């Protein structure tokens, strides 16, 4: 997969 | 006539010393609590107590985000925490628990190799250890998340829809005694 | 006499709180001796200082039993203690060494398995290295001290007639500058 | 002529209690920093910040060494230090970095065996991890620094001609942010 | 090499 920023 | 101020005047200094000294204590207390949750080897369980009370602050928008106390990669790896937002972050607000990595300067960072690229795992655990929620990413090498920390703490990343809501607001077995524990696994290929 | 009565009250307040710090400070100092004793292997070796002493006070009865910090079978295992007689207990009263191990509460509890069902190696250690009083035992399903706990600590269980005195009240290569080891060693088999 | 020496009488007296709070303090604070920098691994990296500052004292005789934080071979085993002249001593005073090796009185050592005989490797790393300055010893079984430790250290010895200064005092890749990473590693073959 | 030995500070 692959990491997602806070927002 | 004096000697009344000759006293007023100490207790003064006193109460001002007394003072100076208990925020001292504060920041000791502070870097023993650190320590005593600090692990060396990649994984961390997080106990996080007082759980209705602390997702109700979250829904209520009083208080949307929690960190974690820090943990390392290694003896002198990289340093890190975790940060929880009980009642979701962007696509997750409102409808999930939202979980995510976050790198923080740490003392040794001038010897580690930038940017940081390894494998993390995140979890949800049954106390009834039936079924855990899981779920893992691989850094985006190209993010500022994994870069070197210039700030305190890097802009956090993982997973904005970590896990349901209802998974925990009903009858289930991740919440026991009011508290969760979430897990975390650094994968430590190339160190 | 406001002027005196302001300041007599102000000292007093000042007192008090003082008095405050020291409970805070010796709280404090309390949890920092723990987490240097502390170890996460399932095993432990306790050092009893200042043996004379301390042997003296258990005759007289004026302290007879001591509490050793606590040890973990992981990182996140079950939490344990040990707790020793200087002059005995039970059927060891006034001629053996009585040491017990204890289940303590752990902040994790709820993710490990109940009753505690570990074998445990208990050992008086010889400073010369030549011969180890040792013993062991495997924990009673049934009995009240490996149960989940409900209090800080179960009832302890162990060895009444772990060793005599005698074999030490004399020459001996257990004492050795006033102090004795006693090392633990929790079977990790299974977790 | 009563009402005033009442006051002072507490005067003095809380005076004297708010010290005797500070001095186990200063103390306890000291113990933690401590325990944050040791290891058990025979493993130890000493970062010495304010290189700058620290290596002029030295140049102006004001502050001609420096000890590290102690360290040990194993969760019970030898404690040790490190101490360095960062402007030479003896056959190097003035044109290299002196680094000293330390065996220090530990809580266990009437359990271990003596004179400590065990190989240790030192390291001035490169921040830029292309050549790091390497050097190694075996210690004197005859000299009495590798004694069972009567005094709190027992004589250091190790490397004089450790590493030039120019080798610092230029454009190099050992000085980065105003510190260097010192590294030591003690051979555990035998224990 | 073998083994240096180490040199007490002074």
């Amino acid at each position: 997969p692959f990491s997602k920023e806070e927002c | 006539q004096d000697k009344i101020e000759a006293l007023s005047s100490k207790v003064q200094q006193l109460e001002r010393s007394i003072g100076l000294k208990d925020l001292a204590m504060a920041d000791l207390e502070q870097k023993v609590l650190e320590m005593e949750a600090s692990t060396y080897d990649g994984v961390f369980i997080w106990k996080i107590s007082d759980f209705a009370r602390k997702r109700q602050e979250a829904v209520a928008g009083r208080i949307p985000a929690i960190f974690s106390p820090a943990f390392y990669t290694s003896r002198y790896g990289y340093k890190m925490c975790l940060r929880i937002y009980l009642n979701g972050d962007g696509t997750g607000r409102g409808t999930h628990l939202s979980l995510f990595f976050v790198v923080m300067k740490g003392p040794n960072d001038a010897l580690l190799r930038w940017p940081f690229n390894q494998k993390v795992t995140l979890m949800l655990l049954d106390q009834n250890n039936r079924e855990h929620v899981i779920d893992a990413f691989r850094p985006d090498v190209t993010s500022s998340s994994f870069q070197r920390p210039v700030n305190d703490m890097n802009i956090a990343s993982g997973c904005p829809l970590f896990c349901p809501v209802s998974k925990m607001e009903a009858k289930n077995s991740y919440v026991r005694d009011d508290a969760i524990f979430i897990k975390a696994i650094v994968d430590l290929t190339g160190l």
